[PDB]
């Protein structure tokens, strides 16, 4: 009888990472956009120096 | 909640309205925090029985702590006539916000700055008595009144007469300038002998007063000041004969 | 032992400087009656025990449960 | 000479438990000595650290030798008495007839020498406004004042300092502004007052009333919701070194003067997890996430919301280079050029991406409430 | 499903029960009122039982005849935790007399004790065994412990019993007639306790002086360290690990002969909060420190004897290959020597749960720990010294009247003496190589 | 629970007990009117040990007041704290003993002791569980040394199992106060040995020396000596009234301190005692306390401890301390002074710990010792007895009231016997 709770807990535990990876990739794409933005800004600054 | 749990412990379970009525019957101050000390005292007096010959003693209210404040007053006596005023000034200074009550740590601070290194156990008794229901704040006015003791009605009336006589020469207006300009510094010998010089006497008097000579003075503050002065002296006769010399009255 | 003798009744002051004058001095200062009240009574407690530091500690068999770590309450992540 | 000693506690992280030291302060020569209460060894001996006299107060936080310390209370009567004088609290109010003058008002208040303990701005709704100013009721001033009050956004601040309850009032000037010009032209009411009911600012008058307004406005139980929008807006942060060095008044008016509309600013104390967390977009980029995060949590900081037609890039134009050393050479009129010192503490920080301003402003004004 | 029963008798037993129970309550996060805030595996079943709704009640029983300690517990900080009527308190002290607590006054409390043991064991379903705590060098402790062991060994039978007893120190001792009680209690427990563990006092005094650098320790530090040892021993039943070892895997892997079941423990690391984070805390160094004679739990020099069996239990994130290499080095160094007929002598247990720390304690928060239990022939010297003291103070019938006047006959001393001599002879005989 | 009753007889007993009850009431926070005004709850957990509760909630001692003349009771009732004692607990005679042991032990002592026996019987049976009896008296007087010891015999007859303590103001020749000291001293110590479970001997001369030297008071008073005796006697039974780390009862003390049934005469000491002007100039630590308590001059007996070997000793520490320093100081004092301890019994020191020090004090030490040095008192007493008995001086006032010289011979023989086998162990070796 006790196995039902184990089944549930495993399901939630694995779904948690299954969605955590999507959250991480959502955060990570902004990383690249912002990096490119400041990269272009810095070279523009240097050339105008 | 703890009260109804305690009733359940003895086994008398009652509905919430009856529980509330019983709680309110003993929670007269309406604060909401009952004192089981008074609770059990009431029950013990009820259960002792009625005997005209023998009283049932016990207690229905928290007693004055006694020797902790007695020693406090006795050792406060030694510093000087204005040690009593020192405590008042310190209470006002610590109460920078002017509410009328102090926090627990602030009361500790005012005690140690007065200079009495009260231990935890000795402090706790006066603390618990003066804070009836553990609200978190203590009223310093009642504390200082109890520490000073009882002031005589005739003494207070004489102080009021002195205030009125002082106000008369200025037309009802008050200033510390007036008390500084008119008094008898040498009269302090009769409340207690002192070797200090009359020239300095004015300096200590103004120093214990405010630096500004235009500070506003209330009648209650003035009589409070001389009550602090009186509390150092143990004789009403000596105090009033000193006051008479001090104001030439 | 030829005590008392050349030091009779006197209150306050540094005394006469013979016998146990130093020891009677502090007794007389802390409490009235430096020596053997006339039959103002004398309490044996102060004479025998000494300075009283009133304090009652806890058993410390009841300190087992109570112990506090303020750090644990930080929000962490 | 004379010594000021305290009690301080530091939260270690390698060790879970927190420790406690004394931090004695030789004022004759401005040096610091560290000694711990338990186990009786001297911790840090006789080394100057150049700490200004003003910052020492109850609840203050000061960093030393890469560890941050938080003063809790004094340690003796002599230290307690001297600093006990500076604790008075007053409640100052900026009514919406001077919404354009916020920067100058704050600048003058700071120059007065008082300390801006806490700050907020809200919309004072009709019913709670009627509750406020309760004592007046009968007088004809009442209804006019109430109708004026709920007109627009309001700025409430708390001033802590010596002699404050009347120092603030005398700095403010007369109650009527019409008289203020002839008696005291150099006053807040003199400079920014129009008429009797449209006076610039408001101050406390009695300690009891001041406390009443204080727990009305700043206490945890308040009915004043933070009136602020969450669309077409940008977020910016006044870094703690700026408020420590006292240029917040200058900074605020500069951004107001640019036609941008300020929507909300509030004072916030946040810890190191919150600091690193808000900077979650700069973990893996060169602005040195660790140093900037640890500096961001070293004191109070203001969080401002700015509104404009095209908020993000337009505000970025005025913000200029992230490095003030860059900015001085080329963008001499930008705020970071004028106020920033170096890379780590480059004054203002604003978002640098088009579509993430809403989430960042939501983080401050919704999540941290 | 698996449970043990805790017996705590004597003042020493009660003052160690308080520490072990605060540690157990803190480890599972149970508040003093008994509630579980939580926020759920059944790891509390070993020591606690659910009341049906909310709180949990420990599976322990407390015995003593002087009411002082029991009343202090009932008014302490855990007043509402324990079961109120399982804290059995007597009327009069046995007062350092073996015969008093075993022949005159101890007989009117054993009936209640057995009734409560029956009531609690009927609630229990998968009982593993008994863990008993008692002070040997005292009247009520020794007498009531002996009587309880006598009764249980007949009533329940084959269920295992482990006793954590506190023998006298060689010189750091309190009582004066105490060796008599010690000899008689050893006689009683020899044929009734499945495992016995040494817990003398001055050795742990030296431990705390040397490691914590605490110059002002009291019984509380001693009891906290002992509770740490007990928790490290019993973790495996209630926590997940790579190699779990239950209580039945002690005597089947550590007892060569039925008479030889006296053992001595050790625990590591023991360090303060300041000296820990500047240290390495490696598995190799902690397991090397576990075998240091000065780190041992009892005042004996194991270098004067051989080793028969050792059971070591690690908790934390230890690695089995690291354990194996460390054990290889242990066998390599020549200072410690094993007996010929024991080629393999090491039991290894591993638990994932790191040790728990108590606020306001002395030990620091550490991420590896090892508790070792050793059976060795070096136990002979403590018994030899006890026998020497007994002979010296028995040559002239000292204090014999106090015992004979309570009902005990005179001849019992001779039987205990001869049985102890036989035990010493057995430990000597087992020491000869083939 | 395990409560004890108090019995006092004679002038010495009455004064000592009056001081003792003032001390106990002060310690437990009871006013002279018998109403509790204490501070902490710990003062009420074991309040029933020494006090009984009456209707209304006032506490009364379970003490018995006994003498052949009413003057001393009339004085103590008028003195401070005299209202606590129940008026029915007074039993007094109308004649007086005249410092004659036969008078106080055969004729009027016997016709009077029925009432006090009834009172002690009802008082003992009233309480739940007796733990024993304690007596304070003098062996040098008539009424005390006779009637008190006869009452000891009587109570021991019906209570063979319960423990009995005696606190005896034994005479010393330096401070001589009566010419008939040897007679009543020997007779009292005769009928004391077979009945008293513990005896604690006290010397007025030793108390005077202590007061003059340690406290250094110019002119002392019996109040001081009574207070010191009260402090020690109250410190004896602290484990029964307060929680601690190692509780030790009177039976524990008797078992740990009595090797043989006839060796139960004990000598006691108290620490710390300091002059009033030097109270703030000394530290409070376990080494200091042990150094002061072990000092031979500090003892409450005229016998010199360093003239014999300690058989057993016990100490009742109070306050805050640590077991390792306690037992380490005991081990150190046992090692550095192995000559003063008998070798064939190892570890002859008891230590017990109580968490409650006396009011106004941090730490306190009560020391009780069984040592061979006490034989000197009996030796000198027997010398005086035989020297004054060879001429039969003062004998006829005894012999004319049912006394025979044969029991005087018996007393001399018994004391010589006790001296013999009590000093035998001093030279006894293993
Ligand atoms: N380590 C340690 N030992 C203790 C503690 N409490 C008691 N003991 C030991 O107990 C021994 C004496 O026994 P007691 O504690 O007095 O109690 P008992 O053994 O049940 O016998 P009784 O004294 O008659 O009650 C002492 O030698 C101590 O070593 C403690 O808290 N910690
Ligand atoms: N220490 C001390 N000794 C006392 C006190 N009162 C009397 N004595 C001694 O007791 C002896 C006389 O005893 P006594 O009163 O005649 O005994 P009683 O006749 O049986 O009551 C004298 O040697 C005194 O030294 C006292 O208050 N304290
Ligand atoms: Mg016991």
């Amino acid at each position: 009888n006790r196995g039902k709770a184990v089944n549930e807990g495993n399901y939630i535990k694995q779904r948690l990472a299954e969605l955590r990876v999507r959250s991480q990739r959502a955060l990570n794409e902004r990383r690249q956009k912002l990096a490119t933005l400041l990269g272009r800004e810095h070279e523009q600054y240097k050339q105008e120096i | 909640s703890q009260f109804k749990a305690a009733l359940e412990k003895f086994g008398c379970v009652f509905d919430d309205k009856e529980i509330h009525a019983l709680f309110s019957k003993f929670d007269v101050n309406r604060s909401g925090k009952i004192c089981y000390d008074e609770f059990c005292g009431n029950f013990a007096r009820l259960g002792s029985g009625n005997n005209p010959n023998v009283n049932p003693v016990f207690k229905l209210a928290r007693e004055v702590p006694s020797p902790i404040i007695n020693k406090l007053n006795a050792d406060l006596k030694k510093q000087g006539p204005f040690a009593f005023r020192s405590l008042s000034k310190a209470c006002q200074k610590a109460d920078t916000f002017l509410n009328g009550s102090l926090s627990h740590d602030e009361f500790k601070w005012v005690i140690k700055e007065i200079g009495f290194s009260l231990t935890k156990t000795e402090f706790d008794n006066l603390f618990k008595f003066f804070d009836k229901n553990y609200e978190g704040k203590v009223i310093y006015s009642v504390f200082i009144d109890l520490v000073r003791g009882q002031q005589s009605e005739i003494i207070t009336q004489s102080l009021s007469q002195g205030y009125d006589a002082l106000a008369s020469n200025n037309g009802g207006k008050v200033t510390v300038e007036s008390i500084v300009q008119r008094y008898n510094p040498l009269a302090i010998q009769i409340i207690y002998p002192t070797r200090k010089i009359a020239q300095d006497l004015q300096r200590e008097f103004v120093a214990e007063w405010g630096g500004n000579l235009q500070q506003q003075v209330n009648k209650n503050a003035f009589v409070e000041f001389f009550s602090d002065v009186r509390a150092f002296c143990d004789s009403e006769s000596k105090f009033h004969q000193y006051f008479s010399n001090a104001f030439g009255l | 032992t030829t005590l008392e003798s050349y030091n009779k009744q006197l209150q306050k002051g540094q005394g006469t400087l013979i016998g146990n004058w130093w020891e009677e001095r502090e007794l007389r200062d802390v409490t009235g009656i430096g020596r053997s009240a006339h039959n103002s009574v004398n309490d044996t407690n102060e004479r025998t025990m000494g300075k009283k530091f009133n304090h009652i500690p806890n058993t410390t068999n009841s300190e087992y449960g109570k112990g506090f770590n303020k750090a644990d309450q930080l929000p962490r992540t | 000479d004379i010594r000021y000693i305290f009690i301080v506690e530091w939260f270690d992280t390698a060790a879970s438990l927190i420790r406690t030291y004394y931090l004695t302060y030789f004022t004759q020569d401005k040096t610091i000595e560290m000694y711990d209460l338990k186990n009786k060894k001297v911790f840090l001996k006789r080394c100057e650290y150049a700490i200004k006299d003003s910052d020492l107060y109850i609840g203050s936080i000061l960093n030393v030798y890469s560890r941050q310390l938080k003063i809790v209370d004094f340690a003796d009567v002599f230290t307690r008495s001297k600093f006990q004088n500076i604790k008075e609290k007053t409640f100052a109010m900026i009514k919406p007839d001077a919404y354009i003058h916020i920067g100058k008002i704050i600048s003058i208040i700071e120059r007065s020498g008082l300390q801006i303990s806490n700050l907020k701005m809200t919309k004072m709704s009709q019913e709670d406004a009627r509750e406020f100013y309760g004592e007046h009721k009968g007088k004809p001033f009442y209804d006019g004042l109430v109708n004026f009050m709920s007109s627009d956004l309001i700025v409430g601040m708390e001033l802590v300092g010596d002699n404050a309850i009347k120092r603030w009032r005398e700095l403010l000037g007369p109650t009527n502004t019409l008289v203020a010009r002839e008696q005291a032209p150099n006053s807040i009411r003199g400079l920014f007052g129009t008429d009797g009911t449209r006076n610039a600012c408001h101050g406390s008058d009695s300690p009891g009333s001041a406390f009443r307004e204080l727990n009305f406005f700043f206490a945890k139980t308040s009915k004043l919701k933070t009136q602020a929008f969450f669309n077409q807006c940008t977020c910016c942060v006044i870094k703690p070194h700026i408020v420590k060095q006292n240029q917040v008044g200058e900074v605020i008016d500069m951004i107001l003067s640019e036609g941008f509309e300020i929507s909300a600013l509030q004072t916030f104390f946040l810890d190191r997890p919150t600091a690193e967390e808000f900077y979650e977009v700069y973990k893996g980029v060169l602005p040195e996430f660790n140093a900037i995060a640890e500096h961001l949590t070293s004191g109070m900081c203001y969080a401002l919301e700015v509104r404009q037609e095209n908020a993000v890039k337009s505000f970025r134009d005025i913000a200029g280079p992230h490095d003030p050393e860059i900015a001085k050479v080329i963008r001499p009129n930008t705020i970071r050029a004028r106020f920033g010192i170096d890379r780590v503490k480059n004054g203002i920080h604003c978002t640098d991406l088009e579509d993430d301003g809403v989430l960042e402003v939501e983080y401050f004004f919704n999540a941290l409430q | 499903m698996r449970e043990v029963i805790s017996i705590h008798v004597g003042q020493g037993g009660i003052q160690v029960g308080n520490a072990c129970w605060e540690l157990f309550c803190l480890e599972h996060g149970i508040q003093p009122d008994g509630q579980m805030p939580s926020d759920g595996d059944d790891a509390f079943n070993t020591f606690f039982s659910e009341t049906g709704a909310g709180k949990h009640v420990p599976r322990a029983v407390f015995l003593d005849l002087e009411p002082t300690v029991i009343d202090e517990v009932r008014t302490g900080t855990y007043r509402q935790l324990f079961h109120p009527e399982q804290l059995i308190s007597g009327k009069e002290d046995a007062a350092n007399n073996f015969a008093r607590g075993h022949y005159t006054i101890g007989k009117e409390i054993v009936d209640l004790c057995l009734d409560r043991i029956r009531k609690l064991a009927d609630n229990c379903t998968g009982l593993q065994g008994f863990l008993v705590f008692n002070s040997v060098g005292g009247g009520t402790g020794s007498g009531l412990g002996s009587l309880l062991l006598e009764r249980l060994s007949v009533d329940y039978g084959k269920k295992s019993k482990l006793g954590f007893t506190i023998y006298p120190s060689p010189q750091v001792s309190t009582a004066v007639v105490e060796p008599y009680n010690s000899i008689l209690s050893t006689h009683s427990l020899l044929e009734h306790t499945d495992v016995a563990v040494m817990l003398d006092n001055e050795a742990i005094y030296d431990i705390c002086r040397r490691n914590l650098d605490i110059e002002r320790p009291t019984y509380t530090n001693l009891n906290r360290l002992i509770a740490q040892v007990i928790s490290s021993l019993t973790a495996s039943l209630r926590f997940d690990g790579a190699l779990n070892v239950d209580i039945t895997e002690f005597q089947t892997n550590l007892v060569p002969y039925p008479r030889i079941h006296f053992m001595l423990s050790s625990y590591a690391p023991i360090i303060s909060a300041e000296k820990a984070y500047h240290e390495q805390l490696s598995v190799a160094e902690i397991t090397n420190s576990a075998f240091e004679p000065a780190n041992m739990m009892a005042k004996c020099d194991p270098r004067h004897g051989k080793y028969m069996a050792c059971s070591m239990m690690y908790r934390g994130d230890v690695v089995p290959k690291d354990v194996n290499a460390s054990i290889a080095t242990i066998k390599t160094k020549r200072t410690i020597q094993f007996v010929d007929w024991c080629p393999t002598g090491f039991k290894v247990g591993i638990n994932y749960q790191p040790p728990t720390v108590v606020p306001g304690g002395d030990l620091a928060k550490v991420m590896r720990a090892v508790c070792m239990i050793s059976n060795s022939t070096a136990i002979a010297e403590v018994f030899s010294r006890l026998d020497h003291k007994f002979d010296l103070m028995y040559a002239k019938r000292a204090f014999v009247h106090w015992y004979v006047g309570e009902g005990m006959e005179e001849g019992e001393f001779s039987e205990a003496r001869e049985d102890l001599a036989a035990l010493e002879k057995d430990y000597e005989e087992v020491g000869i190589e083939t | 629970m395990r409560e004890i009753v108090h019995i006092q007889g004679g002038q010495c007993g009455n004064q000592i007990g009056a001081k003792f009850w003032e001390v106990i009431s002060d310690e437990h926070g009871i006013d002279p009117t018998g109403t509790y005004h204490g501070d902490s709850d710990l003062q009420l957990e074991r309040i029933n040990v020494y006090y009984n509760e009456a209707t209304g909630g006032r506490y009364v001692p379970r003490a018995i007041l006994m003498d052949l003349e009413p003057g001393t009771m009339d004085s103590v009732r008028a003195g401070p704290f005299g209202q606590l004692f129940r008026p029915d607990n007074f039993v007094f005679g109308q004649t007086g003993a005249g410092n004659n042991w036969a008078k106080g032990h055969y004729t009027e002592g016997a016709e009077l002791i029925d009432s006090v026996l009834d009172v002690v019987r009802k008082e003992a049976e009233g309480c739940d569980c007796l733990q024993g009896f304690q007596i304070t008296h003098s062996l040098g007087g008539g009424t005390g040394s006779g009637m008190g010891t006869l009452l000891i015999s009587k109570v021991r007859e019906e209570y063979p199992d319960r423990i009995m303590e005696t606190f005896s103001v034994v005479p010393s020749p330096k401070v001589s106060d009566t010419v008939v000291e040897p007679y009543n001293a020997t007779l009292s110590v005769h009928q004391l040995v077979e009945n008293a479970d513990e005896c604690m001997v006290i010397d007025n001369e030793a108390l005077y020396d202590i007061c003059f030297r340690t406290l250094k008071l110019t002119t002392p008073t019996y109040g001081d000596l009574n207070h010191l005796v009260s402090a020690a006697m109250s410190g004896v039974t602290c484990c029964l009234r307060f929680p601690g780390q190692l509780n030790s009862d009177l039976r524990k003390l008797a078992v740990n301190l009595i090797p043989f049934p006839r060796l139960h005469f004990f000598m006691i000491g108290f620490a710390p005692l300091t002059s009033r002007g030097s109270q703030q100039y000394r530290a409070l630590t376990v080494p200091e306390l042990t150094q002061q308590m072990f000092d031979a001059k500090n003892m409450m007996c005229a016998a010199d401890p360093r003239h014999g070997r300690y058989l057993t000793a016990s100490a009742l520490f109070r306050g805050r301390m640590s077991t390792k320093e306690v037992d380490e100081q005991m081990l150190n004092v046992q090692n550095k002074n192995s000559s003063y301890f008998v070798e064939w019994i190892p570890n002859n020191i008891k230590s017990s710990i109580c968490d409650i020090p006396p009011k106004g004090l941090k730490m306190a030490v009560t020391f009780v010792g069984n040592s061979t040095a006490i034989q000197e008192m009996f030796k000198r007493v027997a010398e005086q007895f035989t020297a004054m008995f060879r001429r039969k001086a003062f004998l006829h006032w005894y012999t004319g009231e049912g006394m025979d010289e044969m029991e005087f011979t018996e007393a001399e023989s018994n004391m010589n016997d006790l001296v013999s086998e009590y000093q035998q162990y001093q030279d006894a070796t293993a």
